[PDB]
C-alpha cells in the first residue's frame, strides 16, 4: 500500500 | 500563474464544505501538473467521487486512490507511476498537501493532507501544495478518522476542480 508513517 | 484547485467534501452523501489548495507548479512542475489534471477531471477518471481511506487525527488525511479505494494503486496523467520531482519543500505544518508514494520514485495520484507538523517525512515525501482555504474542514473530517487509518464514516470529494 501507499502512505507515509508517524 | 500558481494554479488552485478545490476539494467539496462530504461524510456520509451530507455535504460538509470546501477545501482549497495552491498548488506549487512553479518548483514542482510534474507534480502539480498532475494533482491539477486531476482534480479537474481532465482525462475521465481523477478524484471525483473518491475517498480518504486512510485518516489518523494530529497526523494526516490520505486520498487520491481512485481505483482501489483502498491504498494499493490509482493511476496519475503518466499511465501509471512517476518520478520524485524533488524535496526543496519541506512539510512544515498542517495544510502542507504532499504525495503519499510507495517507496522512492512511485509517486501515483495518492496524496496527503498535514493536520501537524511532521519533519519526519521531508526528503521521503515529494511537498507540491498547501491548503488556502478550508484547513477547519479538513480539521473536521479529520475527527472522523482513527488510529490505523480507519474512517469513522465515509468521506468523500463530492465535487472537484480549477479556480485559478
Amino acid at each position: 500500500h501507499a502512505g507515509p508513517i508517524a | 500563474v500558481n494554479p488552485t484547485v478545490f476539494f467539496d467534501i462530504a461524510v456520509d452523501g451530507e455535504p460538509l464544505g470546501r477545501v482549497s489548495f495552491e498548488l506549487f507548479a512553479d518548483k514542482v512542475p510534474k507534480t502539480a501538473e498532475n494533482f491539477r489534471a486531476l482534480s479537474t477531471g481532465e482525462k475521465g477518471f481523477g478524484y471525483k467521487g473518491s475517498c480518504f481511506h486512510r485518516i489518523i487525527p494530529g497526523f494526516m488525511c490520505q486520498g487520491g486512490d481512485f481505483t482501489r479505494h483502498n491504498g494499493t494503486g490509482g493511476k496519475s496523467i503518466y499511465g501509471e507511476k512517476f518520478e520524485d520531482e524533488n524535496f526543496i519543500l519541506k512539510h512544515t505544518g498542517p495544510g502542507i498537501l504532499s504525495m503519499a508514494n510507495a517507496g522512492p520514485n512511485t509517486n501515483g495520484s495518492q496524496f496527503f493532507i498535514c493536520t501537524a507538523k511532521t519533519e519526519w517525512l521531508d526528503g521521503k515525501h515529494v511537498v507540491f501544495g498547501k491548503v488556502k482555504e478550508g484547513m477547519n474542514i479538513v480539521e473536521a473530517m479529520e475527527r472522523f478518522g482513527s488510529r490505523n487509518g480507519k474512517t469513522s464514516k465515509k468521506i468523500t470529494i463530492a465535487d472537484c476542480g480549477q479556480l485559478e
